[PDB]
């Protein structure tokens, strides 16, 4: 088949690597391709600069993985890299030097595609965004009056300063909770009213605030000697110790670190140089004459926007580590602190002062427990992908709920071509989980910035700057859609922008000019053709929507593509390329084998039938045969999702938009029995069961093929071990694996212990514990691992005896109840499956796959899907598809034209063969020209040909034979099976466990929890006046026992339902409040008390 | 809105204690006043002079003769406290006490209205005279 | 009743209403170059202006599609009330209107583009904010509901 | 005190309070016996009251205690009275119920107003200590432990059964409930119409009271015990018996949508 | 993420 | 829905007063397994099987069914309860 | 010890001890067929001559619960210890017709 | 309060 | 809900809640003189 | 057998705490670590709070429900369901008096 591209706006640059920011990051993070003595200092070179000498640092290496990937998920192991650290021992006044290389424990290392392997579980570490370090002015929110200044440095590094005037006119600082005069610290830095008058005089009336009589006067050390009053109470002020608590507030370099990027912030803000992270004397005099600056109403002087994203800073994966690591590396030389000291002054090597515990728990605590370090999103490659695309602003170190207002979330003016507009979640975690744009990059300060192009006057260059937030606001862009002849600007009216404003200018005006569209939009959000024509609401939901897409078996690409589908998958590397020109010598489902120029032999083995963290098969399908010439960049094999590399997240269909008898009501969806019949929207989703045999004080828990009570009938599909076979169809309820575990303290029952003899002896030591398949569930058994105490290589948590785990597959075909999505957003279950008789039909005879409900157009008022059909239409009967860029796409009139050439294939060979027009299309025409959508008076030929030109057709009532009056809108449309499924959201419960304390119903392995019954439910129970009703739910379907109990043998015996005892609710309750000491009694109308206990709490 | 606003009104402020138990300043339901000055002044008993008042539906919640209701609203150390230095019976007048027991609310069938209805067959109605 | 994109139906009026709308801002823009209006008189005359010419729009959509489209599916099942209110219908063939910025204050230009003509990159960047906004209201709105339900509970359970 | 996986042992933060308590009063009473200065006995007297307080109400004066190993105060009985999840507390966001049951919903629009479709295989959970006495009742069973392990295997299953919960569930009605449940509206009572399929199909009409729409949203399910808890449901409760708002009066149930557009 | 169930 | 609803409301004062009524019926007819029944063997209330037409499970619909023929007397303090069990044990054990 | 009422998961709405179920308590329906189990039990051993049920009552435990041997029993009744030995064994065997005939008790495994 | 520190000072009077 | 006299036993006041909480969902979060929910709460 | 229409809540005199306990706790012990059983006199012990085991005494001398409210002379167990450990309070008697925090603070 042919594509055909759409759009005027060719691309100066491509689309970045995608995996960019997460593995750049982690790259400059590790060094570990750096050689030691040309590592520049960041990440862990800077911690270990940082905490060392302590004891000093030389150097550190990483070594090799004890393990590869894939051994690491099966095995339940991390996937990470030795850390060796060569230091040495400084013996002081002992002239002593000698050294060791130190094991620190293992650093979990990056795979290719950016995710970790953290304990066999795919992890991704998610981006965190926050406040720069830096200068900024608030200003105070108390008194409108003036502005308070700020000194934030890194968040573990330092403390936070505060500069503000109160009505006293002193110029007040801010450490910790007491604030005092700045005036004294002014004269410890070496700084006289003389340097004070004429440089800081300027500014009307701002230069006697500071000056104050006592305090000025006095020298150097005085003051210095003062701020100690201040600083911390009944300490001696101790003034060569003076110099240390001083030092390390502010001059100290490793106590007080400002960010790298928080120094570029100051030099930037303040206008001058600094000679390293540290304040100090050198920051102060500027942050000052500029506070009072900024307060005098001067040129060039703004108030910080929080919001701005020039102040606001994105650590990536390498920076969280290198604070965590950093963390650790603290604690290890808190341990030093302690054991530097303790027995041998003169003997020791740097062997035995170092304990790597610290440094290990806290690597191990970051990326187990972290907030950003989460299972990763496999469900597709695009979800995996936009998993590590992803903003934070939650986490250790930033906002909140409750800490976030509508200010932190609204979308700024410049988050243009560095976040997305578009995509985020619905819930509470609106604008605080964002994803970065497409174009967007990170560099070391952690900035997020945007390409544009740069143009001369009224010419257009191909040079591309990338500019940050603060840097954008200094120019005037131009819009890329611009119309632009060759190299030159074409209009006399351009749209462009400044500060993040609708300019309109002049060719010779304009600066700059935006790249591309795909700039200002995230990965997912640019895979929505006719974009433009959605509201961004549904939009919205598209965007998230894809990533919720479940691979099919025979999964298409999109009719119509944005043109991002095909380097997606290239990015997410879940399909192979061809790395070197050649030609490829072996292919089957598991391997792929090449030979390249070179003469190199390569063996690629393919992944297959492989359960993701979502459960979705992650199965890659070799598309190239024998004997094959490939060129570098060619495709050999197709990841999970992926047709010929373009990304499949779905099926195209053909849908008619309209009602169908109410079965399409309310976002309901109609499908055709069809698509089951050629296994459309069929997915393979692969369940993990697992199971332990563990050593109990009763007795150890077998694992055995032996299960008292059961016949051959249960035990067939099972082996010698006990386990299932694999390839066996199990169903609910048939036995997975056997185990048996000993029963009440070998304590049988005296009534059991006399029927247990009449059967002759099947009394026994042991119990049933086997796992069976859960309601609801199974499938076909695919794989089985089984791993033992005692045997080589396997080793598991204290007191478990053995582990097996069965692997279940499932093709689910598409059935009542399973979300379906296209990606404008709309949405929806299919409520009803028809047999292809009852389906609406084309005059050629074709059945619609999906019928979809025209009144979920209008309100949404996302018609990206409307446009989405037309087009689909004329490529489905020209045999074509399409590429239509985002606002750069097809326009109507090409449709329409289109349009007109399918319309040839469609209704020209009926003339052909035979035929002509329908009865029943010139009623249709009868009324289509009734209401106006064709021209009275022309031939049926070409009235039908206006109507196909709108996008509609005329289509039969495959149930009636009759046409539906009026034409319809049919087409190819792009729809999405979605992991919400039915089969894993139903469930059903009569009875169950029960909690421990609170004895209400609890989950059971084979057992459903229960619907939780809440307030608001209960408010409506009243309402309703319905007492009963509440009583059972607050009683026997909840914590009361014995109204439980009884009523169950009650609706067993065929008995109606007995009066409610007690809740436990309730006598819980009076126990505790009878802990608190205080006397609750339950009186009688005559005040006489009530047991509630039904005995059994009463003294003799 | 109006049975709201009427709960906003539930409060009363007592001026004169009267000739009841009651002190001067004392926040008090204006049925239970009303109910003393019922039970005084068919007595001949001094009436209680009380101040009408007007407070938000957190403070008239927060402030209410049962003490079960009030123990889940707020600060609830508090309101356990006070209840039982004064020894407070909560009878259950409304629905929330109940649910808390797992006693039908007295609203609905559970309301003494139409609790304790009775049917009988017309068989048994004649085994009435035969009983007796 | 179907939706396809030419059920959108422009009135021909807009172009002029909009045209109109343009000469009528000159005045407005050439009235500050001489000093007769302030910055805050300028735009608020700006934002009158819009305003009048949308609401004028609409009407047009809405007179087009009665007189000439009683049976336009749009019109249809707007006037049933079965889908669609005039702000919507208005988006989809009239003017899209004024976007709010991120502070709260009103865009000084609006979106001239219906969604069938289809956005402006840019434009559609500006309909972003009070798209975050609504998405926020609403997400806060469902985030406690039966709050105040409570709160009334609390005093008339009784 | 209970053990979990492993050896491990899981218990109360109130057993440790106790503990320290009991500790020191003996201490004292020991103290008392030996005539100890007045200054130990005093500070053992203040222990014990620090002791009786956190027991009773922890942190509320003087820091809180906690065991070596973590710095999460102890939860104390006035924490478990009320304020970090308390008895008062948890009693809103509710107690799980046993007869209950949840699953996505499509429309009905075969469904007349008062029915709801249910799921064959949840019916049979939802109903099954009914359907084991309507077993026995026919010929399908000798007993209730019978018949309840015939049902314990989906291959296990007659075809005679489905006939019997038929006969369970005629005449009664369940309650179907959507979250957030904003007005009483929010929980209605359907009589059940099994289907196949795992989907519950709901009446378009009630759409409206229930905000509910088909793009995903799920329905709970309930089961009326009580011969009196069903005559609620069924007179008060049911879904034709509720016409018209509570609120305003006017009709809840009432042409929307696709109705009106066609009518 | 929450809402009527994009994320 | 369920016939004759609207006059089962006019029968009483209150909704929850035919509630209650119904209920407490439906328990009597299901104590003493529906030989109490006011209604006639062709009034009797019928569900269709596989095998045919047999008496209806339900005892609410029975009652509601019986009350609706108006045979049923109800009322607050008819008799002392006891007495009523006691009567109603000796006619239908 | 593991402290219950330690937060499960990233939010504060649960406990641990929350999940913990009990199995101590029967459940509704191990109480109902244990109920059936005896009362089954019962119906069918008290239908025989109430020598040889005492004979199974007492030395399976089934009352003072604990299993009395053979002497035990035969010094209660007075017959030999053997005889109690025979007349327990044809009370066991008639309750095996009984079994195969009524098949009652067959489903209690 | 801090009874540690009250402790110690009594024990700091002798 | 029915159309004629309130039965005896209403839940009436819960009824109340209900009925003005229902639409308070739908009310103004955001905006002189308060508006939406900020004003009946205010009220 | 007769309704609750009342719920009171007054304070708890000592002997009104007293006439609650089956017991003082005298000991700060929970359990045994080797028996996994509760201490003599302690925070667990059967002896106080009642049987572990349904109708079944600690010792193991009297297993059947024949025997209820019948107390062991051995074990000094009461025989009857163990659900009584849920309800069943204890006690603690203080060298010195304290001041209910509740009341004070
Ligand atoms: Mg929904
Ligand atoms: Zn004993």
């Amino acid at each position: 088949m042919e594509i055909k591209r759409f759009g005027r706006i060719r691309e100066v640059i491509p689309l970045p690597p995608l995996t960019e920011i997460q593995v750049e990051s982690y790259r400059r993070a590790l060094q570990a391709d750096v050689p030691p003595e040309k590592r520049e200092n960041v990440g862990i070179q800077a911690a270990f600069r940082e905490t060392f000498p302590i004891l000093d640092f030389l150097e550190y290496r990483l070594g090799e993985p004890p393990f590869p990937q894939d051994e690491c998920r099966e095995k339940d192991l991390t996937y990470q890299a030795p850390l060796y650290a060569r230091l040495q021992l400084i013996h002081k006044d002992t002239g002593l030097i000698k050294e060791d290389e130190v094991f620190l424990g293992h650093i979990p290392l990056m795979t290719e595609d950016g995710s970790f392997i953290i304990n066999g579980a795919d992890r991704v570490i998610v981006s965190q965004i926050h406040r720069s370090p830096g200068v900024y002015f608030t200003p105070d929110p108390a008194r409108p009056g003036r502005y308070i200044a700020s000194i934030i440095p890194l968040p573990k590094r330092g403390p936070w300063i505060d500069l503000e005037v109160e009505p006293n006119g002193v110029v007040s600082m801010k450490v910790n909770k007491r604030k005092f005069p700045l005036v004294l610290l002014l004269r410890v830095l070496g700084y006289d009213q003389e340097t004070l008058a004429r440089e800081l005089g300027a500014y009307g009336e701002l230069v006697q605030g500071l000056m104050d009589e006592s305090v000025f006067a006095m020298r150097p050390e005085e003051a210095l000697i003062r701020l100690f009053t201040l600083l911390r109470p009944g300490d001696p002020p101790k003034r060569d110790k003076a110099v240390a608590y001083v030092y390390g507030l502010i001059a100290d370099p490793r106590r007080y670190d400002l960010g790298e990027a928080g120094r570029y912030k100051a030099e930037e803000k303040l206008g001058i140089r600094l000679s390293g992270r540290t304040l100090a004397d050198e920051v102060f005099l500027p942050t000052l004459r500029y506070l009072f600056a900024l307060t005098a109403g001067v040129p060039g002087h703004e108030v910080d926007d929080i919001d701005h994203l020039g102040n606001r800073r994105i650590r990536t994966v390498g920076e969280l580590m290198t604070d965590q690591f950093r963390v650790g590396l603290a604690r290890l030389a808190r341990g030093v602190r302690e054991r530097m000291l303790m027995g041998s002054e003169d003997s020791l090597t740097p062997a035995k002062l170092v304990n790597s515990r610290p440094l290990e728990a806290a690597i191990r605590e970051f990326f187990s427990r972290s907030q950003l370090s989460q299972f990763k999103d496999e469900t597709n490659p695009l979800s995996s992908l936009r998993h590590k695309r992803r903003i934070s602003a939650l986490g250790p170190g930033g906002l909140t709920r409750e800490r976030a207002g509508f200010d932190v979330r609204d979308v700024h003016r410049t988050h243009y071509g560095r976040i997305c507009p578009v995509e985020t979640p619905e819930g509470a975690n609106i604008g605080l989980i964002t994803s970065l744009a497409a174009y967007a990059r990170v560099d070391e300060l952690g900035f997020i910035r945007t390409p544009y192009r740069r143009v001369v006057g009224g010419v257009v260059t191909d040079e591309v700057v990338y500019m940050t937030a603060t840097e954008e606001d200094r120019y005037t862009i131009a819009q890329a859609n611009t119309p632009l002849e060759g190299n030159r600007i074409a209009a006399e009216r351009v749209v462009a922008r400044r500060k993040g404003e609708p300019v309109i200018v002049s060719p010779e005006e304009v600066e700059f000019m935006d790249v591309s569209p795909k700039q200002v939009f995230s990965v997912n959000t640019n895979l929505i053709p006719f974009l433009e024509h959605d509201d961004a609401n549904r939009a919205l939901m598209g965007s998230n929507m894809q990533t919720q897409a479940v691979p099919l078996i025979r999964a298409q690409a999109p009719v119509v593509m944005t043109g991002l589908e095909e380097r997606v998958v290239r990015d997410s590397l879940a399909a192979l390329y061809a790395e070197e020109d050649g030609e490829v010598a072996k292919v089957d489902g598991n391997r792929i084998v090449v030979r390249y120029e070179d003469g190199r032999l390569v063996e690629y083995p393919l992944r297959r039938f492989y359960r993701s963290n979502q459960g979705t098969a992650l199965d890659q399908r070799p598309r190239v045969v024998v004997g094959q010439r490939v060129r570098k960049g060619d495709l050999l094999a197709d990841g999970p999702a992926s047709e010929n590399g373009f990304l499949a997240l779905g099926q195209n269909v053909l849908v008619a938009i309209m009602p169908f008898d109410g079965y399409n009501f309310e976002d309901a969806i109609v499908i055709s029995e069809e698509l089951l019949k050629r296994d459309f929207y069929t997915s393979i989703h692969i369940e993990r069961y697992e199971i332990e045999a563990r050593d109990t004080k009763l007795g150890p828990e077998r694992i055995t093929r032996d299960i008292p009570h059961l016949s051959e009938a249960a035990l067939r599909d099972l082996d010698e071990e006990g386990v299932v076979r694999i390839g066996a169809e199990v169903k609910p309820g048939d036995i997975l694996v056997g185990r048996t575990s000993f029963k009440g303290e070998s304590e049988p029952t005296p009534e059991e212990r006399l029927l247990r003899s009449i059967f002759g002896e099947k009394a026994r030591d042991v119990k049933d514990t086997s796992l069976r398949v859960p309601p609801g569930e199974g499938g076909i058994v695919v794989r089985t691992v089984r791993l033992r105490r005692g045997d080589p290589g396997v080793e598991l948590k204290p007191g478990v005896r053995e582990v097996v785990r069965v692997y279940v597959a499932q093709k689910r075909k598409l059935q009542v109840g399973d979300k379906l999505a296209n990606r404008h957003g709309n949405k929806g279950v299919v409520a009803k499956i028809l047999p292809v008789e009852d389906m609406p039909h084309l005059p050629d005879g074709t059945p619609v796959d999906v019928i979809l409900n025209p009144l979920g157009v209008p309100s949404r008022m996302n018609l990206g899907q409307i446009l989405e059909t037309h087009l689909g239409l004329a490529g489905y009967f020209l045999g074509q598809r399409y590429i239509s860029p985002i606002f750069d796409g097809a326009k109507e009139p090409e449709i329409k034209e289109l349009l007109a050439q399918a319309f040839e294939v469609y209704f020209g060979k009926r003339k052909g063969e035979g035929f002509g027009v329908d009865k029943r299309e010139v009623e249709v025409l009868r009324r289509a020209e009734k209401l106006g959508l064709v021209t009275p008076g022309k031939t049926p030929e070409e009235q039908l040909k206006e109507l196909f030109l709108q996008g509609k057709v005329v289509l039969y009532d495959g149930r009636t034979g009759e046409p539906i009056e009026g034409p319809i809108v049919v087409g190819q449309m792009f729809i999405m099976k979605l992991y919400h499924m039915v089969e894993d959201k139903m469930h059903a419960r009569s009875t169950g466990p029960y909690s421990l304390i609170t004895q209400q119903p609890l989950g059971g392995k084979a057992q459903f929890g229960g619907q939780r019954f809440g307030e608001m439910e209960v408010w409506a129970l009243e309402a309703y006046g319905a007492a009963h009703t509440l009583q059972e739910m607050l009683t026997l379907k909840s914590d009361d026992i014995e109204g439980r109990n009884a009523a169950y043998e009650a609706i067993i015996k065929g008995e109606d339902v007995p009066e409610p005892s007690v809740p436990e609710s309730f006598r819980v309750l009076v126990k505790e409040l009878q802990a608190l000491a205080l006397d609750v009694q339950t009186l009688d109308e005559k005040d006489n008390p009530v047991d509630i206990f039904e005995g059994l709490a009463s003294k003799r | 809105i109006e049975i709201v606003v009427r709960q906003m009104m539930k409060y009363v402020e007592v001026t004169d204690p009267g000739d009841s138990r009651l002190l001067e300043g004392q926040v008090l339901e204006k049925w239970d006043v009303e109910a003393l000055n019922e039970r005084l002044i068919a007595e001949g008993k001094t009436p209680v002079a009380w101040k009408p008042l007007l407070m938000g539906v957190t403070k008239s919640a927060l402030s209410t003769k049962s003490w079960l209701s009030a123990a889940s609203f707020q600060n609830t150390t508090h309101v356990l406290t006070e209840a039982a230095i004064a020894g407070k019976k909560d009878e259950l007048i409304g629905l929330k006490e109940n649910v808390i027991l797992g006693r039908l609310i007295p609203a609905g069938t559970g309301s003494d209205f139409v609790r304790f209805t009775q049917v009988v067959d017309q068989k048994t109605l004649k085994a009435i005279e035969e009983a007796r | 009743i179907t939706i396809g994109i030419d059920d959108a139906v422009i009135p021909e009026e807009k172009k002029q209403y909009l045209e109109e709308a343009d000469r009528k801002l000159l005045q407005i823009e050439q009235a500050y170059e001489m000093g007769f209006l302030t910055d805050r008189e300028r735009y608020d005359q700006i934002l009158q202006l819009w305003t009048e010419t949308t609401e004028k729009v609409t009407q047009a959509v809405f007179k087009n599609f009665e007189e000439n489209y009683p049976f336009n599916p749009l019109y249809v099942m707007a006037q049933s009330g079965a889908r669609g209110n005039p702000q919507q219908i208005r988006q989809l063939c009239g003017l899209r209107g004024l976007m709010q910025k991120p502070s709260g204050e009103t865009f000084e230009v609006p979106v001239r583009s219906s969604f069938r003509e289809g956005l402006t990159v840019l434009e559609y960047f500006i309909s972003s904010h009070g798209a975050r906004k609504g998405g926020a209201d609403t997400a806060l709105r469902t985030a406690d509901s039966g709050y105040l339900t409570r709160k009334l509970v609390d005093v008339t359970h009784e | 005190m209970v053990q979990v996986d492993g050896g491990r042992f899981a218990t109360s933060d109130l057993n440790d309070l106790y503990r320290r308590l009991i500790n020191r009063n003996n201490r004292l009473k020991k103290l008392l016996a030996q005539g100890a200065p007045e200054i130990i006995i005093r500070n053992e007297k203040r222990m014990l009251q620090e002791a009786v307080d956190a027991l009773l109400d922890n942190g509320r004066r003087g820091a809180p205690v906690t065991n070596p190993g973590s710095d999460r105060p102890l939860r104390s009985l006035t924490d478990i009275l009320s304020g970090k999840q308390g008895r008062f507390r948890q009693n809103l966001l509710g107690k799980r119920v046993d007869y209950s049951g949840r699953s996505v919903i499509v429309v009905g629009p075969q469904l007349k107003l008062h029915q709801c479709g249910l799921p064959k295989r949840m019916a049979l959970e939802l109903f099954k200590p009914f359907l084991l006495k309507k077993m026995e009742e026919k010929g399908i069973a000798p007993n209730v432990k019978a018949a309840r392990r015939m049902l314990e295997r989906q291959r296990d299953i007659k075809d005679e059964v489905w006939d019997a919960l038929e006969e369970v569930i005629h005449g009664k009605v369940v309650l179907l409930n959507r979250a957030p449940t904003l007005h009483r509206l929010g929980i209605q009572a359907f009589q059940p119409v099994l289907v196949e399929g795992q989907s519950i199909q709901l009446h378009p009409l009630v759409c409206e009271a229930f905000n509910a729409d088909f793009d995903g949203d799920q329905m709970a399910v309930h089961v009326p015990l009580s011969s009196f808890a069903q005559a609620e449901a069924r007179i008060q409760m049911l879904s034709a018996h509720n016409l018209l708002s509570p609120a305003s009066g006017e009709p809840l149930a009432k042409p929307s949508r696709d109705i009106i557009l066609g009518l | 993420a929450x809402x009527x169930x994009x994320g | 829905a369920e016939p004759g609803i609207d006059k089962l409301f006019g029968m009483v004062d209150s909704k929850y007063r035919l509630t209650v009524v119904v209920a407490k019926r439906a328990q009597q007819l299901l104590r003493h397994g529906f030989k109490n029944t006011v209604l006639e063997p062709e009034e009797r209330p019928k569900m269709q099987t596989l095998e045919g037409l047999f008496d209806d499970p339900n005892a609410v619909t029975w009652a509601m069914k019986e009350l609706l023929t108006g045979r049923l007397v109800f009322g607050e303090n008819l008799v002392p309860e006891d007495r009523l069990q006691k009567e109603m044990e000796r006619l239908y054990p | 010890p593991v402290s219950l009422e330690t937060p499960i998961g990233d939010e504060k709405d649960s406990f641990y001890g929350d999940f913990i179920p009990d199995e101590h308590l029967p459940s509704p329906v191990d109480a109902a067929t244990q109920s059936l189990l005896s009362e089954e039990l019962e119906k069918a051993l008290s239908k025989l001559s109430e020598r040889e049920a005492m004979v199974l009552k007492l030395r399976k435990g089934l009352i003072d619960g604990r299993e009395h041997t053979l002497e035990e029993v035969g010094a209660f009744f007075g017959v030999t210890r053997e005889r109690i030995r025979q007349i327990e064994n044809k009370a066991l065997r008639k309750l095996k017709y009984h079994e195969s005939r009524t098949r009652k008790l067959r489903d209690f495994l | 309060s801090d009874p540690v520190r009250q402790y110690l000072h009594e024990i700091g009077q002798v | 809900s029915m159309a004629r006299p309130v039965s005896i036993g209403e839940a009436v006041g819960i009824v109340a809640a209900q009925s003005i909480g229902e639409p308070g969902t739908q009310l103004t979060m955001r905006t002189d003189i308060t508006q939406g929910l900020p004003r009946v709460i205010e009220l | 057998k007769k309704e609750v229409r009342k719920v009171r809540i007054a304070l708890a005199s000592p002997e009104k705490i007293r006439s609650w306990s089956y017991g003082e706790v005298e000991k700060p012990e929970t359990i045994n670590y080797r028996t996994l059983k509760p201490e003599r006199d302690g925070l667990f012990d059967e002896r106080i709070f009642g049987p572990i085991k349904d109708y079944e005494c600690a010792c193991g001398k009297y297993k059947r429900q024949r025997f209820e409210g019948k107390v062991c002379e051995r074990c000094g167990v009461e025989v009857t369901k163990s659900i009584v450990r849920r309800y069943r309070m204890g006690h603690i008697e203080l060298a010195t008096p304290a001041a209910h925090i509740w009341f004070v603070k």
